[PDB]
C-alpha cells in the first residue's frame, strides 16, 4: 500500500490548455508527471519510497566521538577523559541533521571500545572494566580518575567490561524547546547602553549554551597496571523517531567550526565545458 | 481578477501591485497566534494588532550592475519601525508573523532577475579565523541590512577585529550553494514577468514564543540570479524596496526597556 | 532456567540494527511537540522543488555566480548548442550539487521522472524560440539540432509564460538506475538549441541571461543508503 | 631533558634555532616554540608536529618564521627568516605533553606545555 | 590579543592572594583548557594548574584556580615566601592559537 | 502483550507476520516502527495562496 501513482495511458493533444509553460517567479514548481508532455502508455509502479523515509533515512549509526583514557601506573598519563556531548566535531551525521533547521529524535549511544598495550617489552594485564559516566550541566566534573564523582549516585553510568558486546542506552527527546535547533539566527546575551563594560553583554554568534546537552566521564576502573593501556571509547549515535521541521540546503563547502562559518576550500564545484557532456 | 494585480492591507497601511506573480504562503501555514495548549508563559499577552501589524519601508537599496546582493534578518529590521519596535524592547518576549513584499520597478527594455528567499534561522558566516565571533552590532544591521560578497576576504587586522559577516554570494553567506536556496520559500522578480514579490512568514521557530532582542527568526535574502542590463549603459540603478509588516504580533514579559549597544 | 542457544550474529553491533536499549534518563518528562511549520515526512519532499542547476562550469565561471546562467544572444551560432548535459543526475558536476543530486548521493540507485524547468531572463521585447532535447542512451550524443529532434523534445516558446518544463521520462533497461559513474545503467543526454533564433529590438540588450533548474517528478524513489562523496574531514 | 642551542648576536639577518629532545618523546609529541623579551612576558610563536610534519605559527609571525624536523637526530629546528631589534627575546623550546582530560574537538587529546627545556637568548642590535 | 592580567600583586605570609586572568569569550569564556605557569627568576617556567582546578603531582595544594566566565584566577592560600616570582595565565584560543597572558610578578611581604 | 504485522515481502519461497513485544517503561527505549509514509510535498511544491491548476497558465 506504499506505492507510488502509476503513469496514466496519455495519447496526443492539440489543447488550449498548456501544461508545459508556467512562471518560477510564483515560487511553485510545475507539478507534472510525464503524461502531461509525452504520449506514455499505463504501467502499474509498484516502487515505493521506503528507503527515503527521514527514520530510514537517519536509521543508521554514525561516530561522534573517539575518547582515548590510559591505564599505567603513575611514575604525563590520561587516567580519565572528559566529552562535551555534541553531533557537530564529525561530518557526516552532521550534514545529515543540518539537511533540516529543527529536529526532534530520541538517541541510541552505543559504545565499542578497543584497547591495546603501548610498549611491547612490559607484557599483561587483566580484563578491564570501563565506567562511562554522564555529568548534566552543572553536576561536578571529576578532578581525578577516583574523586567522589564517581561514586554516580544521581548520574547515570555504564560499566562495560572489555569483550563483551558493545555497550548501548537510548536517552530521550531532552531539549528545553520542543525541538532542537540546528540553526541559531542569535545571541545568549545584549550588550546593552548601560554595561559597565563590553564583555558583560560578549557572546558567540549562534551560541545558545555553553554544556548544552552535558559531559561524558571516562575512566577505567582497574587500579593501574605496570604495562601502560591505552583504550579508546568509540561513541556511535543514532536518532530514532526523528521528525525533522524546516528543509535547508546542504553544507557544500567544508566544514569550520561548530557555527556555519568557512575558512578554505570554497570552490565545489568541478569545471566541465558547457557543450561537453 | 487576475493573481498579477493584488491588493494588500493591515492595519492603516495599504500595498497595490499591478506586475505581482502569486503570493506565497511559506510551508503553507499563515500566521496565527499562540493557542492555549501550546502556550507556554503563563503572563497574560499584549496583542496590539492594528499598532504594530501594519506595512513598514525600509530602507531602499540601489541594484546596479555590481550588486552582489543584500539581506535582512527579521524581527531586526523592523527594530525602530515605531510601535512595533517599542513593543519588541519592552518586552522580554515576542512573536510574530510577517508579510515581505519586495518592489522593484524597471522598464520593458529592462532586463534582470532578483531571487527573493526568506531562510528560517539565517545564520551568516564570519569575517576571520576565529569561531562564532561576529558582534552583536554587526550581526544586527537594522533597515540598512548588509550585502553579499564575490569572494571570501578574511580580516587581518589582528590589532583590533572588524567582527562583522563576509556573506559570500554564491554560496547564500552560509556555505550552502546558491541553486539550492529554492528550498526555502522564494519568489523570484524576473523583470520581463513581475515587478514585485510577496512571501507571507509564519513564525518558524523551536517555542511557541521567544526574544526578539536576542534572536531572529527569518533572514531575508535579495540576490541577481541575472544581472542588471539595460540598453548599451554601464551606470544602470533601479530601486529595490523591501516593505515588511508584522502579522499576529504578540508579546509577553513587560519589564523597562532593552536598550542595545550599536 | 529457560534452555537457549545463541545463533550466530551474536554480540555483534551492526549500526543498522532496530533493537531496543535500557533507558539512561528513565522517567523523563519530555517537551511536547509543537505545529512547527515544514515538516519533511520523506526525502522525496526535498526533491520534487525545482533547485537550480550550475549549467556554466567553465573554468572562469565556475564558483561564481555566473556558473548558473547561460547566455543566450541574438547572434550566436544557431547550429551549436546552447547546452549539453548527461541525464547522470548524482555524478555530472553540473547536476550533482543540487538538491536532486545532494539527495542522490546519499543513496546508491534512483528511478523515476525528471523536470527540468528553464527560465528566461530577457527583456519583455526579446523573444525567440528554443529546441530542449531529451535523448535516450545508446546513439552518438546529439551534436545538431538535426539529430536532437528525433528525441524526447520540447519547443519552447518565449513570452509571458517566462519558463518551461521539459520531463525527462523514465526509459530505462534497469528498474533502477546507479547513482555513481556506469555505462550500463546510463541515463542518456539532454541538449539544447535555437529554433529561429533570439530577436530584439533596438535600444534592448542583444545578450541574456537562462537559468534552468531540476526537481523529481511524482513516480521518483531512491532505496540504498549510503555515504556521500561531497563531504570529508582532515585528519 | 629537552637541550637547545646556543646563544645569537646579530643584527638584520636570519637566525636559526636548534631543538633535540628524547627519540619516544619527538615522535609522539608536539614541540612548541615560546620566547620572553626581558622583562616583557611569554609569548606564543607556534608549534611542529613531527609525528605528522603540520605547523600552526600565531599571526605575528605567520611570514617571518619556519618550523622544521629531523627524524635523524630528533630535532625540530626554528628559522627566524627575518629579524629586528625587538626581537632580542629568551626563546624557549618547550615539549607539549601533560595531556588535558578534555577532548579536543571530539577526537583527539590536548597537551599542555611540561617539559620546557633551557632555551636560550638572541639579542639583535649592532 | 594577549590574555588581561594584573601587573603585580602583593600579600604576606599567611594570607590567601588571588591573581586573575580575563580574556574573551572565544579563549577562556569557551574551552576549559586555561593553565597556569610559574616562573622563579632564570628558569624555565613550571605548570603548576593544567586544567581548571587541576595541579600536575608534586605541586602543593595552597595553588588553587577556578573560573568565573570569561575570567580565571589563581588563588595562592597560605603565601610563603618561596611563591615569589612571575605567574602565567594560558589559554587556547578558537583558532586553533595559544595565548599567555602578560604575568602578574607576586611579591611576599 | 504482542504487537504483530506484516512484512512487505521481497523474494519468495519455493502475507507473512512479525512480532514485537516493547521490555522497558519508557517510550525512548522502543524501537523503530518502519512506517513513517510520506506526505504531500505541496507545502514546499507549491506553497501559493491563489493555488494553481496545473494546465491552466501561471500567471
Ligand atoms: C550514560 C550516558 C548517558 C548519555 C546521555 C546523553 C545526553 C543527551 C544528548 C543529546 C544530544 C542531542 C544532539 C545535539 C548535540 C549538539 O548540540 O551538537
Amino acid at each position: 500500500q506504499d506505492s507510488l501513482p502509476d503513469t496514466k495511458a496519455s495519447g496526443p493533444a492539440h489543447s488550449k490548455e498548456v501544461p508545459a509553460l508556467t512562471a518560477v517567479e510564483t515560487g511553485a514548481t510545475n507539478p507534472l508527471a510525464p503524461s502531461d508532455t509525452v504520449q506514455t502508455r499505463h504501467v502499474v509502479q509498484r516502487r515505493s519510497r521506503s528507503e527515503s523515509t527521514i527514520e530510514s533515512f537517519f536509521a543508521r549509526g554514525a561516530c561522534v566521538a573517539i575518547i582515548e583514557v590510559d591505564n599505567e601506573q603513575p611514575t604525563a598519563q590520561k587516567l580519565f577523559a572528559m566529552w562535551r556531548i555534541t553531533y557537530k566535531d564529525t561530518v557526516q551525521l552532521r550534514r545529515k541533521l543540518e539537511f533540516f533547521t529543527y529536529s526532534r529524535f530520541d538517541m541510541e549511544f552505543t559504545f565499542v571500545v578497543t584497547a591495546n598495550f603501548t610498549n611491547a617489552n612490559n607484557g599483561h594485564a587483566l580484563n578491564q572494566v570501563y565506567q562511562i559516566m554522564y555529568i548534566p550541566p552543572g553536576a561536578p566534573t571529576p578532578k581525578s580518575w577516583d574523586d567522589y564523582t564517581w561514586q554516580t549516585s544521581s548520574n547515570p553510568s555504564i560499566f562495560y567490561t572489555y569483550g563483551a558486546a558493545p555497550a548501548r542506552i537510548s536517552v530521550p527527546y531532552v531539549g528545553l524547546a520542543n525541538a532542537y535547533s540546528h540553526f541559531y539566527d542569535g545571541f545568549a546575551k545584549v550588550p546593552l547602553k548601560t554595561d559597565a563594560n563590553d564583555q558583560i553583554g560578549d557572546s558567540l554568534y549562534s551560541a545558545m549554551t555553553v554544556d548544552d546537552f552535558g559531559v561524558l566521564a571516562v575512566r577505567v576502573v582497574n587500579d593501574h597496571n605496570p604495562t601502560k593501556v591505552t583504550s579508546k571509547v568509540r561513541i556511535y549515535m543514532k536518532p530514532k523517531h526523528v521528525r525533522v521541521w524546516c528543509p535547508r540546503p546542504p553544507r557544500a563547502v567544508p566544514y569550520y567550526g561548530p557555527g556555519v562559518d568557512y575558512r578554505n576550500n570554497l570552490d565545489p564545484l568541478s569545471e566541465k565545458g558547457l557543450t561537453t557532456y | 481578477y487576475s493573481d498579477r494585480v493584488l491588493q494588500l492591507t493591515l492595519g492603516n497601511s495599504t500595498i497595490t501591485t499591478q506586475e505581482a506573480a502569486n503570493s506565497v504562503v511559506a510551508y503553507g501555514r499563515w500566521p496565527e497566534f499562540i493557542r492555549d495548549d501550546e502556550a507556554n508563559p503563563v503572563d497574560q499577552p499584549t496583542e496590539p494588532d492594528v499598532a504594530t501589524c501594519r506595512f513598514y519601508t525600509l530602507d531602499t537599496v540601489m541594484w546596479g550592475k555590481e550588486s552582489k546582493g543584500w539581506w535582512w534578518k527579521l524581527p531586526d529590521a523592523l527594530r525602530d519601525m515605531g510601535l512595533f519596535g517599542q513593543n519588541m524592547y519592552y518586552h522580554y518576549l515576542g512573536r510574530s508573523g510577517y508579510t515581505v513584499h519586495v518592489q522593484c520597478n524597471a522598464s520593458k527594455f529592462h532586463q534582470g532577475a532578483l531571487g527573493v528567499f526568506a531562510i528560517p534561522e539565517y545564520c551568516l558566516a564570519g569575517d576571520s579565523d576565529k569561531q562564532r565571533y561576529t558582534s552583536y552590532a554587526n550581526a544586527n544591521p537594522g533597515e540598512r541590512g548588509g550585502k553579499f560578497y564575490s569572494q571570501f576576504n578574511k580580516d587581518n587586522a589582528v590589532t583590533s577585529p572588524k567582527r562583522e559577516f563576509c556573506p559570500v554570494d554564491y554560496l547564500l553567506g552560509c556555505g550552502v550553494l546558491l541553486g539550492n536556496a529554492f528550498v526555502y520559500p522564494h519568489q523570484i522578480i524576473n523583470l520581463r514577468t513581475n515587478n514585485s514579490a510577496t512571501i507571507v512568514l509564519p513564525y518558524v521557530n523551536a517555542l511557541a514564543i521567544d526574544s526578539m532582542v536576542k534572536h531572529n527568526n527569518w533572514g531575508i535574502a535579495i540576490l541577481p540570479l541575472s544581472p542588471l542590463d539595460f540598453a548599451q549603459d554601464s551606470s544602470v540603478e533601479i530601486p529595490i524596496t523591501v516593505t515588511i509588516a508584522p502579522m499576529c504580533s504578540e508579546f509577553n514579559g513587560l519589564r523597562n526597556v532593552t536598550a542595545p549597544k550599536f | 532456567g529457560l534452555p537457549v542457544l545463541n545463533t550466530p550474529g551474536s554480540n555483534q553491533y551492526l549500526t543498522s540494527d532496530n533493537h531496543q536499549s535500557p533507558c539512561a534518563i528513565p522517567e523523563f518528562d519530555v517537551t511536547p511537540p509543537i505545529d512547527i511549520p515544514g515538516e519533511v515526512k520523506n526525502m522525496m519532499e526535498l526533491a520534487e522543488i525545482d533547485t537550480m542547476i550550475p549549467l556554466n562550469l567553465e573554468s572562469t565561471k565556475r564558483n561564481t555566480m555566473d556558473m548558473y546562467r547561460v547566455t543566450l544572444s541574438d547572434s550566436a551560432d544557431l547550429s551549436q548548442p546552447i547546452l549539453c548535459l548527461s541525464l547522470s543526475p548524482a555524478f555530472d558536476p553540473r547536476l550533482s550539487h543540487t538538491m536532486l543530486g545532494e539527495v542522490l548521493n546519499y543513496y546508491t540507485h534512483w528511478a523515476g521522472s525528471l523536470k527540468f524547468t528553464f527560465l528566461f531572463c530577457g527583456s519583455m521585447m526579446a523573444t525567440g524560440k528554443i529546441l530542449v532535447a531529451y535523448a535516450p542512451p545508446g546513439a552518438q550524443p546529439p551534436t545538431s539540432r538535426k539529430e536532437a529532434m528525433l528525441g524526447t523534445h520540447v519547443i519552447w516558446d518565449l513570452g509571458l509564460q517566462s519558463s518551461c518544463t521539459m520531463v525527462v521520462p523514465w526509459i530505462s533497461n534497469v528498474t533502477y538506475r546507479q547513482t555513481t559513474q556506469d555505462s550500463f545503467t546510463e541515463g542518456g543526454y539532454i541538449s539544447m538549441f535555437y529554433q529561429t533564433r533570439i530577436v530584439v529590438p533596438l535600444s534592448t540588450p542583444k545578450s541574456m541571461s537562462m537559468l534552468g533548474f531540476v526537481s523529481a517528478c511524482n513516480d521518483f524513489s531512491v532505496r540504498l543508503l549510503r555515504d556521500t562523496t561531497h563531504i570529508s574531514q582532515s585528519a | 631533558l629537552v637541550q637547545s642551542g646556543a646563544e645569537l648576536k646579530k643584527p638584520g639577518a636570519s637566525v636559526k634555532f636548534s631543538c633535540q629532545a628524547s627519540g619516544f618523546t619527538f615522535t609522539t609529541y608536539d614541540i612548541h616554540w615560546v620566547r620572553q623579551a626581558p622583562g616583557q612576558g611569554l609569548e606564543w610563536m607556534g608549534m611542529i608536529s613531527p609525528s605528522r610534519d603540520s605547523t600552526i605559527y600565531a599571526q605575528k609571525f605567520q611570514g617571518r618564521v619556519t618550523m622544521t624536523s629531523d627524524t635523524s637526530t630528533s630535532t625540530v629546528y626554528m628559522e627566524l627568516t627575518s629579524l629586528r631589534s625587538e626581537d632580542t627575546a629568551l626563546y624557549y623550546c618547550a615539549t607539549a605533553s601533560r595531556p588535558s582530560a578534555w577532548v579536543f574537538r571530539s577526537l583527539y587529546t590536548y597537551y599542555y606545555m611540561d617539559v620546557w627545556g633551557t632555551g636560550t637568548t638572541v639579542t639583535v642590535s649592532s | 590579543s594577549a590574555l588581561t592580567q594584573p601587573a603585580s600583586v602583593s600579600g604576606s605570609p599567611g594570607q590567601s592572594i588571588t591573581i586573575s586572568c580575563t580574556g574573551t569569550i572565544t579563549d577562556i569564556g569557551y574551552y576549559n583548557y586555561v593553565s597556569w605557569y610559574q616562573q622563579h627568576p632564570g628558569k624555565a617556567p613550571k605548570l603548576i594548574i593544567f586544567d581548571v582546578t587541576n595541579r600536575p603531582s608534586g605541586v602543593s595544594d595552597r595553588f588553587s584556580g577556578s573560573k568565573s566566565g570569561n575570567t580565571a584566577s589563581l588563588t595562592i592560600s597560605g603565601l610563603q615566601a618561596e611563591d615569589e616570582g612571575d605567574y602565567y595565565c594560558f589559554s587556547h584560543r578558537s583558532n586553533n592559537i595559544r595565548v599567555f597572558g602578560g604575568g602578574t610578578k607576586l611579591t611576599v611581604l | 502483550g504482542a504487537q504483530v504485522s506484516s512484512q512487505k515481502v521481497g523474494a519468495h519461497e519455493n502475507t507473512i507476520n512479525y512480532t514485537t513485544i516493547n521490555y522497558y517503561k519508557d517510550s525512548a527505549s522502543n524501537a523503530a516502527s518502519k512506517q513513517d509514509y510520506s506526505q504531500d510535498p505541496s507545502k514546499f511544491t507549491e506553497p501559493l495562496k491563489d493555488v494553481l491548476i496545473k494546465t491552466a497558465p501561471a500567471l
